[PDB]
């Protein structure tokens, strides 16, 4: 009923640049909470960043400074601009949507590996 | 049958003696009250009173009971016509229960010394000066419980932990947990020893108000026994925590008579939604059918625009959509013009029954 | 002309002895029945009365008929009155005529034996056991009929088939249809049997209810024809199918008050629809010209400011646009205060009629 | 002076004989006439009447001329009773008076043989059969005026001449205004009969619908005449073309009503427009105020607010705009419950003069 | 105890003397006036008088002072009677506050010469001619001041400084400065003449429009002060200059009423306002809890459902947003009906006091 | 009064890629079902696509997983995505929106023919 | 206060192709009728084409199947696309907009001539 | 919570040609008058241009007839055109929007120097 699709993946060299993106349908955006979450190889999933309804935006400490992640508020689009990627970024990404208390939605996962 | 002439200030009124002895403990019956008015001279009873009073109370006499008032005698002069007569507190409440007044105070302290002395603390909050102390403590414990309803789920606070799910809890970290306990155990004392101080136990599971604080009560109690011990009931239950602004008609005299108002006129109640659900069939339909050619129109189902038919009968107003054919536009004056007929017809007895019930205080 | 004294307790009225011989049968002229009151010692009639109610019975008898209670003696006591003069079931039932309350209850059973006795089932639900049984099974019937009406029209079912026309089936595939049929097969059998087993086969085509179970059974079995035997009466008798919502007025009191309310104010609704014509015109003439110089505004004629002016009057407010000029903004204001004062008017006298057919039943 | 006793039912009234010859055309005292109702043998002037009523016959002989019904005596009952009485036309007429009962039927037909019976067939409709053939005419007339009014600024007929003005004609092809020069020749042929046939010349620049029969004829005259002989003066009587709707007022009984409510209640249509006005200043002012500071709103002006608050307080609702801080939002709230407030204080006494004067025709 | 026989027209009355003589300068207690009506023949009183009222002139002796008026004799034939009894004016004041009417008319004018005759000139406008040209100059000053407010307020005219802060002017230089002062001169004169010519100076600070003149010279005071001598006072200082609107209730006497019925009834605006809020959390509530699981509505507070309800249910009805779930719509259309039934409740009172208030000017 | 008017035809070799399009005025396709249906030489048309209102998607056998029907519900558009042509395609196509029992509205057609 | 300004204009050789477009401030479009004027020199204007409000395009005898008139509807813009120019089309141009009975407001003019 | 970001500076030379915009969060410029501020080196800030809500603009006596001031009215963006730069334009510039009376906001500076 709802799905979350996702690309912008591929592989990446040293001091790259790239930006993955994340739609919807069935969930306007401009409503609900979202973030962008990756899970390197070996341990469990770390975040890159979270824009909480409103407008507040918190990332990481890996990415800081480094990463944006914006909501066009139209098209229920959100777009994250990765920058200057290094080889410790190596990962596999998932983008969501969520409402504290009521539900929670995921994507299906897009990949980029720095070089 | 012997007559008698009794002569109310020069307006002769004459009864078989018979009539007057029927009840024989009352003035004109006992024979030795009665003398003393006689005048052996002309052979009648003077009496100096109102004339238009006299005639209702020969018709008790006459009627084997009935004591009706004239309607050119005011309430103040009659009232005390029946107390010269003499006709009894048995006669004076049927003129009240003629007059349709409440007669009904009845408030059984148990007089055991200490359970009656803290019921007169607790419950009637005009006797003393800690009375009104405690009235005043519980209308403040009302009030912030019912912030606390509505900052909880506010999401500025909730802030630090808005993160998905896959990653009233009793760590006393979160400070509307331990202001929340502290409302309901404030609430849990003061029910308890409104239990234990008072005259008629078997009667407390019988007032609405004892209720409400049961109820209100409940769902703290079993949220915490079901975590430290169920994804239908958390919906529901997190809904049953809205009583708790009921809970503040104890002390309101506009509540309980909106209660009593709300109450009393339930077959006018009824005849308004089922008025409403008539029209909104009616005028959902025909809208559909007017403006399902048209290309650019929006209606697609009856089962929608049910909306559209709430809200231009009450007059809100907005609509889901808005006619676009010369026909939807016809069926949606007269839609316009029948909502505020169809729902202004039961609403004037509704409103006579609050006005009744609110100058019955006085 | 001899001269009658008659002393109502103490309070001597006298009349002619022809006027109380106009009416001879009655207790006064009748000269046996009023001989026990005589008494011969003083030649007047004691007896023993409320006083403000014999004058009203000697002015039947000066009067040729008139029957009028005096406004301060109570009905009861009044109609225990007439009683013990015996003026007769004529007179009785004409000061119910003056007091107007409703004499009819004409219920001819056909007393045939089986006719009455199925009659008595079918027609009085409060008779039996299986009468409220078949109430409640006529009611959850229709429900279930308008259910199907609007669940019909629903889109989500039709997507199997939702495919361009280019490419009521009795293949008995589609279950709305099936459920259909079991409807108009309980209406036919009960509208039947109600026909043939009634008491004045002449007049069953006069009762209102009557005309809506057939025109409730018609569309379906011309359409059934039709269908196994056009395109402007398709879209009609689809529209003809909302009149089983009225078939649910047989088993309500409050439908049936609406309907007597909404055909005894037949000119105040034509005086309502009037009222809002002239509003309408005048208001929509007005804004098109205050607002046409604007480049920017957006009223285009005279016939499309018409709706803007229903709703701003009706208070409903969507508006198709709003003013952006000062002087639309004038005409705008005026049309929203004049329109609840135009039709304010004439709903008092509705509700006033609401109001007595409402407490008649009583 | 010598007293008279009258006995009315063996109830006993006395007064001096200068009392009842103050006025010495009337029955009682008229020697001869009052002689054939006494009886010497008790020296009392027996009659068989009402009780409640000869009280009140007797003041107007003790009063110089006051007559006021007893508040428990019917009117027919009354009125029967001046009569035999016989007080004279001039009492009645009082009684009608103190009744409040309009008395005016003033209808002076000329009588000069063809002015009365053409006026008789022109004023009158219900006089002949030609007489009601001329009222539906008439109204047909009135009608399609109407309908052309509003179709000639409709754009669709226009679109063979929609083009750029750089580049009520004469030439007979547009089919609006050989149509409206139909209606306009029907109105001024029954406009001059009118004034022809009419009893009072005089009289006739004074009713109210000549003078809308007379402004509905001007504009089109003196647009033909500066044609075939101003830029200000086009928009204004393009729209006094409008008031051919309230010359329809001749031929409704609803819409005079609605003229004399209108007439009879200027001081409470004042009151109600001066207490629209206050509440617009104050809240428009104290939304400004609590507004202005958020960068995201949308409130410029104080005159600009205006809007805004006459939509929220009359509950049409659109608004310009719509608060967006805490501050606006309970400036919004009071606004919408104070306009309710305030626009239904003077409106019961409009609903009330509607009432009587829709009475009034009965 | 001597008897006295009193008979009004053929009614006879008794009494005891001791009960007449109560009361001994009326005319009946008067010895010497009473003789005037006494007839030796047969020891009787002969009045020729209205019969319904010398009854209740019998209870005011009987009864120590009270004087009721029987409910079947009009206002005017009663207050004649106490004036021929001679019952005096404390009688006569009595019988007015039994009817309850405003007895207050006290305007005491100093009579110092010059302070009486200026005070003449400038309190009651209707003396003189410079008095309504006073009372004309008020009136037209209040309103430029009014439009001054507003003007002000407007962005047009401040286009010639719109420019950003970082780069009440005594300069002289702006107009709606010195059109201001104008005004302000206006009413300080006006208010300092009425100070030194009133005949109470102790009361002066008591009457409600003295301080409204007051409050509405002091903020042009305060700024000029401050500018020529702050930022939390500034905001709250441009919105006391709004009061300028009700100093236009001394020259009206329907704002006059409007506070009197405004000040006679707080506790049914207390009533409303409660109800509101109660009805705000609960729907509030149950629209948040029955919309917040579908991923596209738009309620994400229960403080952020608050204007949804009040709209709603006032009827203004633009919501913030629409519920979009089946759930939200069934809460809707309850709320949507609960509001015009939970504020059509208090209101017939406020209606009728302003009702009393204002026909008691008559 | 209405008109469906489309692009984007002509003749592809093997292995092709195209879009044809589909817009209309005087009909709001937000608030209608709509399709696309073509035509081969010699037979009936068959259906390619279809986009009931609501966004339910549903295609014929021949071109499940390389067709793909899209309403940018804005500009009252509809656009379908061929991919891979292949010579059975060969073929003239149309476009069509309708609302069940009310009324069926048609294009003029355009042709896809596959190399 | 209102004001027509327009663009795309110059000099054309045989067989052309150009789009002159004409835009506006304090008058929405959406709510008034439009078209385009030509003026040849030596006799007075001719109309290029008309739109009256509501879709209904009209053009005259010289411009027909060469000439196209649009309202983007959005953007408060009118754009003609004019097509094979020929020498007789050599001339000047202005647009307008106008309430029959009410305003009439005109452009600047914008020249296109055809070699 | 507001903020003024801007961009489109450097350096140019003789004849150049440019276009700074403005944009702002938590402000409509649809509501509120705004303006572009420039400061040379060594006096104070002297104004560009200023465009009061309504659309009112004007320029000082430097600027006037190279510069032009616009509000998208979309996307909360101010955007100025300057042409034929000149090197007395040499200076830091800043961008602001502002209520009379109630509130005052700045950006951060964006320079443009001409060679
Ligand atoms: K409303
Ligand atoms: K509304
Ligand atoms: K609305």
């Amino acid at each position: 009923e709802v799905q979350l699709v996702e690309s912008g993946g591929g592989l990446v060299q040293a001091g790259g640049s790239l930006g993955l993106s994340c739609s919807a349908s069935g969930l306007l955006f401009s409503r609900n909470s979202a973030g962008w979450y990756r899970q390197a190889p070996g341990k469990q999933r770390e975040f890159v960043a979270r824009i909480r309804m409103g407008g507040s935006i918190n990332y990481a400490d890996t990415v800081k400074g480094r990463f944006t992640i914006s909501r066009d508020n139209a098209k229920n689009t959100v777009y994250l601009q990765m920058n200057s990627l290094k080889p410790e970024d190596t990962a596999v990404y998932y983008c969501s949507s969520w409402r504290t208390g009521f539900y929670e939605y995921w994507g299906q996962g897009t990949l980029v590996t720095v070089s | 049958g012997e007559r008698v002439v009794i002569n109310i200030s020069g307006l002769r009124f004459e009864t078989q003696l018979k009539t007057l002895c029927q009840f024989p403990e009352t003035l004109l019956g006992d024979p030795k009250r009665r003398m003393r008015y006689f005048d052996p001279l002309r052979n009648e009873y003077f009496f100096d009173r109102n004339r238009p009073s006299f005639d209702a109370i020969l018709y008790y006499y006459q009627s084997g009971g009935r004591i009706r008032r004239p309607v050119n005698v005011p309430i103040d002069i009659f009232s005390e016509e029946i107390r010269f007569y003499q006709l009894g507190e048995e006669a004076m409440e049927k003129f009240r229960e003629d007059e349709g007044f409440l007669r009904e105070e009845e408030r059984p302290l148990p007089r055991r010394d200490f359970q009656r002395q803290v019921w007169l603390l607790f419950e009637y909050p005009e006797s003393s000066g800690p009375a009104r102390g405690i009235a005043i403590v519980s209308v403040l414990v009302i009030l912030i419980s019912i912030v606390i309803f509505c900052l909880e789920t506010l999401p500025e606070f909730r802030d630090e932990k808005d993160y998905p799910a896959s990653t009233g809890a009793s760590s006393f970290s979160d400070p509307f947990f331990v202001v929340e306990t502290l409302c309901i155990i404030w609430f849990s004392f003061e029910l308890l020893v409104r239990f234990f101080a008072c005259p008629s136990k078997a009667t407390f599971s019988r007032n609405i108000m004892n209720l409400i604080d049961i109820v209100a009560i409940i769902p703290y109690f079993i949220t915490l026994g079901t975590e430290l011990a169920s994804l239908a009931i958390l919906r529901v239950i997190r809904l049953v925590r809205v009583f708790r602004i009921f809970k503040l008609s104890r002390h309101s005299k506009g509540l309980q008579i909106l209660g009593q108002t709300l109450k009393a006129s339930m077959r006018e109640l009824g005849l308004l939604i089922f008025f409403l659900f008539i029209g909104v069939i009616l005028f959902s339909s025909a809208v559909y059918f007017a403006e399902a050619d048209d290309p650019t129109s929006g209606f697609s189902s009856i089962p929608d625009a049910f909306w559209w038919a709430v809200v231009t009968m009450t007059t809100v107003g907005y609509g889901d959509m808005h006619p676009v054919t010369i026909g939807g536009k016809i069926v949606g004056s007269l839609c316009a013009i029948a909502g505020v007929l169809t729902i202004a017809l039961p609403v004037p007895v509704i409103v006579s029954n609050f006005n009744y019930f609110y100058h019955r205080e006085t």
